[PDB]
């Protein structure tokens, strides 16, 4: 099961707020089963991704989630840098890769000027080699799909919504989970038939200003296939002290 | 030290002695299954999965029933306990031998009063108890428990059942009765007698520390006749040559006989019902003989068995069943899968290990990498169609699961169903402009003939056509869909296109390599085929929907030699990969198709494609000749055995898209309920595979090369029959088909079905089940049922999932066209079934030994001082529904106060309003609905009043409070309490209030009754003062002589039992005593 | 005697010539290896209960197939990667059901449980003492 709330839910601090009794919910018990999500850095993924695209193909996109499936991204470097890691410690190329330019790679020659590694590398392309490669212009929804599809994806960019960011060479060559059958968390879905958002807060009372936007713009477009529940619904199905918080 | 039988090594004489056993000479286990080779020295055996230790022995992962259970001790299910004890003086006192004094001892108890209870095995000396044990307390204590077990859940009272389920109750009870009574009698040794009573007899004693503590209990006419007793008379009545054992077996094992018939006490239903089982268990009897003959013919001709043995009678090993309790037990397993991906993965992915460990066949892509080692390009040409290839195929990669599993799918075309990963198929339907999709479309069109998707060959047919759109028009059907529609939507026969059936509608002059395809598809596509397998003769088979004894295969399959051309172009694979590459080689020709490529690229495509066509592997001939052998030398071992439907190749009218599982009668018309297998799109689960894995698979592929088939089948084969539980299988087949009758039956029982029962216990009160009422019914039938055979798998878990009430199974799906093939497997009789409704018969005889009472009871006081027992009341304190002068009240019963000194009134049945006198009759209905407003304006007429109630109970159980005769005494209490204790879910045990017999005279003191029966329930009573010559006031009873037919009757034949009316005691057992040798063989190489 | 129970019930002589056996044979598909493969087909089929109603009656299922079925694959063939998987084929199978905890025998929601339905069920028709 899954359940959103309007709030910035996190497996670290949230069970420690709690949140459940917070919104008004009956979970108080020896209950170890309403495990909660990581959705702090979705949030500032989706802050960063609302700088560049458009507000309408983000939250469409990612309103078609999975989120009870794991996954994840890892960015590449570009070609350039991307062939110097193929150079050195050269035992990690996969197959796909041209058996030219694996048979050029796999020689220990300056490779100052090879007259034909030039042509073989201006003629070679990531897209190829890697088959999920997302885009640098990915027009997300493609994004969530092979998220939703998929144990890894590959990209060649930063600005990415809906799972983490891994590194796939080392620093050099860059710039500056289980289950519990009562997950919950912030940004609701409707990818499965058991994902329910819960009811019984106005939209205009969201604080944080980015899961309100997310709430308005989901629930003013899929208002009659969404799955309300209130508190007393969920307890139903249940069963450094911070201060200027209230 | 060594047996020269089956030619095994041993080490100690002990263990030679202890050896010989398992082939049947005597001398002077553990073990499962012994096996031996004999080319080698490496005997396999096998152990239960409880051994604790696995030392250098296999395993059982079957979970088996136990079948075979002995029982020593004697074989009744009734006691007689004494209720009211006592202790009278008597003239004789022992007996005397020159100095000795052995006193008297009698086979019943000495008491003022003496009556049967039920206690199931309370003499049995059991080796394994079923622990379905039914015990029941004397009447005087509380036998409410035994009513209130299965749906009553919530009721408040404690103590109470609930009157709408006792007919429920009682027959989980009468399920347990029986099935805790499912063993088999032992033979254990006897004593010669010389008894001044019983001269020269023979007498059986029971195995343990001391024997002659229960000959008093077995044999009654033990005893003399020293006194002037109910006992004495009854001894005297007897006849004294029906003792100890009657006939002995001819065949001797030792100076013991091997079986013998026994007087002795016991019950005419529990010798039945033990002679049921032994008959049943007879009957699938099987001969060493037949297992040499079933593995042999299983093994395919690759190595023969041998299993000697010397001749014996007394052995039995229960293997031989019928293939409708095979084909009951498949359908059940089908049923358990209810679209879960997970209970079918384990099954093919194990399959597949098995496949790849016991195959000839290596897989190396370094064959591919050799043949393009040598196909290299010139610089300054950016286009290489051997490195796209390659790069394409991945030869480094050596994962293969794709191409097993596509093999153990064969098997299992009903339950899943294959098909190539829509992630194989070009990127944006592809273009005939690209030498990718070139590639990607040689790879699909060479993997897709493996696949048990009922449409590959219109995918393949449009997987071109998509690429060649643009360059090449087929005709369409309707005005929606295009020739651009992709090939992966089309997964069932309803999206064929009208121009791939019929070729004639494609013109040359207008697609022609299209054409070309859809010919070399219709012509070249493999044709599907058949072999045997298993050996119905023995083992049966579990085939539903083919013949018994057929194995069908996507492709042809021929016989096996390996000096086979390489490259042959009449084998059906082969043949395929080469006419696909001709065509591929006709569509690069001409460069139609590549406007753009500026260098030409003709000669290089044809070198590959020859390359290609022209390459040396083996995978072909190995999935022609030595697959379906494997398969089926695999077949007949598997837990789970092959589920198929018809392979089609192009008949679209005959292609199967439903299978479907029905759970009712034939002649009804229910609630079209259909299982969840009728959800699928395909025909079964959909599964994805891997083109590329097995396209490269299919194209490189050895034996070694010094390979002989005889001696690699030999030695694949010892290890994998040497771990066989096909002989476990089979007994699980058996209970699971007893146990579906037996459901059906009991269900039918007490829910409204059109499956005739015979209805033997209709009286006792109960309600019309509903689907939830009747599964948690059968739920509890059903964990019985495994706790008494000892089993922790699955049995009657699928039937349990919505609306039980059921009466037969079948499977059954549908062609295209709507014609369809319903399968019904015809159920044979049940012998637990058939013993259940034989308890049914005799319980609705005597159902006092149980403790119930049938008819109603009267409320109403009674003072007097006489002793006529209650539950056998005179006729006058009695009324119905015919008497003059009675009212009948319905569920309108209202009552009115009167006013200003009137009496009250209640409304009859009929409208009058009556006043609070007379004799009523109610349902039990009314005061239960409100016994609170009821038993606050009734009590104080009852009690001192005139008021007399009729209470209409049906099923009742009762408890019995015996008071002396000789003092006062008053039932108002427990009336009052049993009055106030019902409620509108539960009614405690009807207290009765009986007299104390007594052999000698009494005074009388008033007694106040306030229930009575309304018919003879005292029934259970079996003696009054026995240790006295009569009975002078009180309830009289002497012996019940009818219950000892054949030792007081003396035109009665020694083995004639009135059965249906009464339990007789002292009946004829018969008594065993065999040997369950284990599975051996001796498996021999074939030349 | 006495066989235990397995599951919670209700409760001159001289060596002769041919007597040799030592080495000199090694199988060719092996032994070791066919025992452990036809042990792991040995293995009986899982038990799929859930949706069937418990002793006291309230519906035991266990209240996602397909991608725990693709990863036990991953994790049997030792790869991160399935290869032959059961979700996200090329089919459409999306009118497919499956038992479920939340579907009771009368074919009704299981959100409160048949044992609770009957027990208030039964309690809104109980009396008392009068005062
Ligand atoms: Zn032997």
């Amino acid at each position: 099961a899954y359940i959103a709330v309007p709030a910035v839910v996190d497996s670290r601090s949230s069970e420690a707020i709690g949140l459940l009794e917070s919104f008004g919910v009956d979970a108080g018990s020896d209950a170890n089963d309403v495990s909660y999500q990581d959705h702090d850095y979705v949030v500032d993924q989706l802050q960063y991704m609302l700088d560049g695209y458009e507000a309408g193909d983000v939250i469409d996109a990612l309103v078609y989630r999975n989120w009870l499936h794991h996954s994840v991204y890892c960015l590449l470097p570009p070609k350039s840098q991307l062939l110097e890691y193929w150079k050195s410690n050269p035992s990690v190329i996969p197959d796909n890769v041209d058996r030219r330019l694996r048979k050029r790679l796999m020689l220990k020659k300056d490779l100052r000027k090879d007259d034909e590694y030039n042509q073989l590398a201006r003629a070679f392309k990531i897209s190829d080699v890697y088959a999920p490669l997302i885009s640098s212009t990915t027009s997300p929804m493609t994004m969530i799909q092979n998220l939703n599809q998929g144990e890894i994806v590959y990209t060649t960019t930063d600005r990415v919504i809906g799972a983490r960011v891994l590194l796939y060479a080392p620093r050099k060559y860059y710039a500056s989970v289980p289950h519990s059958r009562f997950n919950v968390g912030t940004f609701p879905s409707i990818a499965t038939p058991k994902c329910s958002v819960m009811s019984g807060v106005d939209i205009e009372s969201i604080p944080n200003e980015f899961i309100k936007l997310f709430y308005q713009r989901v629930k003013s477009i899929h208002a009659n296939i969404l799955n309300d529940i209130s508190p007393q619904i969920v307890s139903d199905m249940i069963n450094h002290v911070d201060v200027y918080r209230v | 030290y060594q047996c020269h039988v089956c030619s095994a090594v041993l080490f100690s004489p002990l263990d030679l002695d202890a050896h010989v056993a398992s082939h049947g000479l005597h001398g002077n286990q553990r073990h499962i299954t012994e096996f031996i080779s004999s080319w080698q020295n490496h005997p396999i055996v096998q152990v239960s999965a409880d051994v604790e230790n696995r030392k250098t022995a296999q395993l059982l992962h079957a979970d088996t029933p136990r079948l075979v259970t002995w029982d020593a001790g004697l074989c009744t299910s009734f006691k007689i306990v004494p209720i009211v004890p006592a202790q009278v003086p008597q003239d004789v006192l022992a007996y005397t031998f020159f100095t000795s004094s052995y006193a008297i001892q009698s086979p019943f108890p000495e008491a003022a009063v003496s009556r049967i209870v039920v206690h199931t095995r309370w003499a049995s000396n059991v080796d394994f108890d079923r622990d379905s044990s039914v015990i029941m307390a004397p009447p005087t204590e509380n036998n409410i428990h035994l009513f209130k077990q299965l749906l009553n859940t919530e009721t408040l009272s404690v103590r109470g059942a609930n009157p709408l389920m006792f007919r429920a109750n009682v027959l989980h009870m009468l399920l347990e009765f029986v099935l805790d009574n499912l063993y088999l009698n032992r033979h254990t040794g006897f004593s010669q007698d010389h008894t001044p009573f019983t001269e020269g007899a023979n007498l059986r004693s029971l195995p343990g520390p001391d024997a002659e503590k229960w000959y008093s209990i077995m044999y009654p006419t033990r005893m003399g006749t020293p006194n002037v007793s109910k006992i004495c008379n009854f001894v005297a009545s007897c006849v004294r040559n029906r003792v100890g054992r009657f006939d002995r077996a001819q065949m001797m094992n030792g100076a013991m006989s091997e079986w013998v018939d026994v007087f002795e006490t016991s019950d005419a239903l529990t010798v039945s019902i033990r002679g049921r089982w032994m008959a049943r268990l007879a009957r699938m009897n099987i001969n060493p003989t037949e297992i040499e003959w079933a593995l042999t013919e299983c093994a395919q001709g690759y190595v023969t068995v041998t299993s000697p043995y010397a001749p014996s009678v007394n052995r039995l090993m229960p293997y031989r069943i019928s293939n409708a309790e095979r084909q009951i037990s498949q359908i059940i397993r089908v049923m358990n899968i209810g679209n879960n991906a997970t209970v079918i993965q384990p099954v093919l992915q194990d399959i597949s290990v098995l496949l790849q460990r016991i195959s000839p066949l290596q897989i190396d892509p370094t064959i591919i990498s050799n043949t393009m080692s040598t196909v290299s390009e010139s610089t300054t040409q950016t286009l290489s169609p051997a490195s796209s290839i390659l790069g394409k195929l991945r030869p480094s990669n050596s994962d293969f699961s794709s191409f097993r599993v596509a093999l153990a799918g064969w098997l299992y075309n009903g339950v899943v169903t294959t098909v190539i990963d829509d992630s194989s198929y070009p990127k944006d339907g592809g273009s005939v402009t690209s030498l990718e999709n070139l590639w990607d479309f040689f790879i699909l069109a060479l993997a897709l003939p493996l696949t048990t998707d009922p449409c590959a060959p219109v995918k393949a047919f449009m997987t071109l056509a998509n690429m060649m759109v643009g360059f090449e028009t087929i005709p369409m059907d309707n005005q929606i869909y295009t020739q651009s529609r992709r090939a992966s939507a089309f997964s069932t026969p309803h999206t064929w296109p009208r121009c791939f059936m019929n070729i004639q509608l494609i013109s040359p002059i207008d697609a022609p390599i299209l054409r070309q395809w859809a010919e070399i598809i219709h012509r070249y596509w493999p044709n599907p085929s058949q072999i045997r397998y298993g050996t119905p003769n023995v083992f049966g088979s579990a085939n539903l929907f083919t013949p018994p004894e057929v194995l069908l295969l996507p492709i042809d399959h021929q016989p096996a030699n390996v000096t086979t051309p390489t490259l042959d172009f009449t084998n059906e694979l082969t043949n395929w990969r080469a006419r696909v590459c001709e065509l591929m080689k006709n569509l690069v020709d001409n460069q139609r198709y590549q406007p753009g490529w500026t260098q030409s690229l003709v000669s290089s495509m044809r070198g590959t494609l020859g390359k290609l066509k022209l390459i040396k592997s083996m995978t072909p001939m190995y999935l022609q000749q030595l697959a379906p052998v494997e398969l089926a030398v695999i077949a007949p071992m598997l837990p789970f055995p092959p589920f198929q439907v018809p392979y089609v190749r192009l008949d679209r009218d005959r292609v199967p898209t439903m299978v479907g599982v029905t759970r009712q009668s034939r002649d009804t018309i229910t609630q079209p309920a259909l299982s969840l297998s009728t959800t699928n799109t395909t025909v079964g689960v959909p599964l994805a595979l891997d083109a590329r894995a097995i396209t490269v698979a299919l194209l490189s592929g050895k034996y070694p090369p010094d390979l002989v088939t005889n001696v690699w089948y030999a030695d694949a084969i010892y290890p994998m029959y040497a771990d066989t539980e096909v002989f476990s299988n089979l007994q699980r087949d058996v209970i699971t088909c007893e146990a579906v009758q037996t459901l059906v039956t009991l269900v039918a029982q007490i829910s409204e079905t059109q499956y005739p029962v015979d209805r033997y216990l209709d009286w006792i009160p109960s309600l019309r089940a509903s689907a939830a009422t009747a599964a948690t019914f059968a739920e509890w039938v059903n964990t019985s049922m495994k706790t008494a055979f000892d089993l922790s798998d699955m049995l009657l878990e699928p039937l349990l999932s919505g609306d039980p009430r059921m009466t037969q199974l079948a499977i059954q799906y549908q062609q295209y066209n709507g014609r369809t093939f319903n399968v019904i497997p015809e159920m044979p009789g049940s012998v637990i079934a058939d013993c259940v409704q034989l308890t049914a018969e005799v319980f609705n005889h005597e159902y006092n030994l149980f403790g119930i009472a049938r008819g109603d009871i009267i409320i109403g006081r009674v003072q007097s001082t006489h002793l006529w027992s209650p539950l056998a009341p005179p006729p006058d304190l009695v009324f119905d529904r015919d008497t003059p002068g009675v009212h009948i009240f319905g569920r309108d019963c209202r009552i009115s106060f009167g006013m200003n000194g009137a009496a009250p009134m209640i409304r009859d049945e009929t409208g009058m309003m009556v006043p609070f006198e007379g004799n009523w009759i109610f349902p039990l209905a009314l005061w239960q609905m409100n016994t609170r407003y009821f038993n606050q304006q009734f009590d104080a007429w009852i009690k001192t009043g005139e008021l007399r109630i009729r209470i209409e109970m049906g099923a009742y159980p009762y408890m019995l409070h015996y008071y002396d005769p000789r003092q006062y005494a008053n039932a108002w209490n427990l009336t009052s309490a049993w009055l106030e204790e019902i409620t509108p879910t539960s009614i405690p045990s009807v207290p009765f209030m009986v007299p104390i017999s007594s052999d000698h005279d009494i005074s009388s003191a008033p007694a106040v009754q306030y229930i009575i029966s309304t018919e003879y329930n005292d029934r259970s009573l079996f003696c009054t003062n026995s240790s006295s010559p009569q009975t002078i006031a009180g309830p009289d009873k002497h012996i019940p002589v009818e219950r000892y037919n054949i030792l007081t009757n003396p035109d009665a034949p020694p083995t004639q039992i009135q059965l249906p009316e009464v339990v007789d005691l002292y009946n004829v057992v018969t008594r065993y005593a065999y040997e369950t040798p284990p599975i051996t063989a001796v498996v021999m190489g074939v030349p | 005697k006495r066989i235990p129970r397995k599951t919670k019930g209700k409760s001159p002589a001289t060596a002769e010539p041919g007597t040799s056996n030592c080495e000199h044979y090694k199988a060719r598909p092996g032994i070791a290896s066919v025992q452990k493969a036809t042990e792991s087909a040995e293995l009986p089929m899982k038990n799929n209960d859930e949706g069937t109603p418990d002793k006291r009656g309230n519906t035991k299922g266990a209240l996602d197939e397909a991608d725990d079925a693709t990863k036990k694959q991953a994790k049997d063939t030792e790869k991160a990667k399935a290869q032959v998987t059961y979700s996200d084929t090329g089919i459409n199978n999306a009118n497919e059901l499956s038992r479920s905890g939340n579907v009771d025998n009368e074919g009704g929601s299981n959100q409160k449980p048949m044992s609770t339905r009957i027990a208030e069920a039964t309690s809104a028709i109980v009396s008392k003492h009068p005062a």
